[PDB]
């Protein structure tokens, strides 16, 4: 981003931390949750208690 | 830790750990004992298994 500071606007790098972080418009929730679906099969556990 | 001159290894527990708790887990549990002699060889192809 371009981060304002006081009368300059310095550049600001950050690192994502999970793969949470990433936009709606790169990996919508349908995709988490269908995901995730596959992170439950892997356990075993597909159908869910 | 005598892991090799054991009876039963790591694969059971790794299995026995994710398994869901329906009665079918308590049976291929079972049937995972079954023994790899000459004579239960015989004895487990006789019967089409």
């Amino acid at each position: 981003t371009h981060c304002q500071e006081n009368s300059e606007t310095v550049a600001l790098c950050t690192p994502r931390i999970v793969i949470g972080n990433l936009p709606d418009g790169l990996a919508p929730g349908p995709f988490h949750e269908l995901r995730t679906w596959e992170i439950m099969e892997h356990m075993r556990l597909r159908p869910p208690p | 830790a005598h892991e090799y001159h054991n009876w039963l290894r790591s694969p059971f527990s790794r299995y026995s750990a994710t398994c869901p708790n329906v009665l079918h887990s308590v049976m291929t549990l079972a049937a995972m004992l079954y023994k790899i002699s000459p004579v239960s060889l015989v004895l487990q192809t006789k019967a089409h298994i």
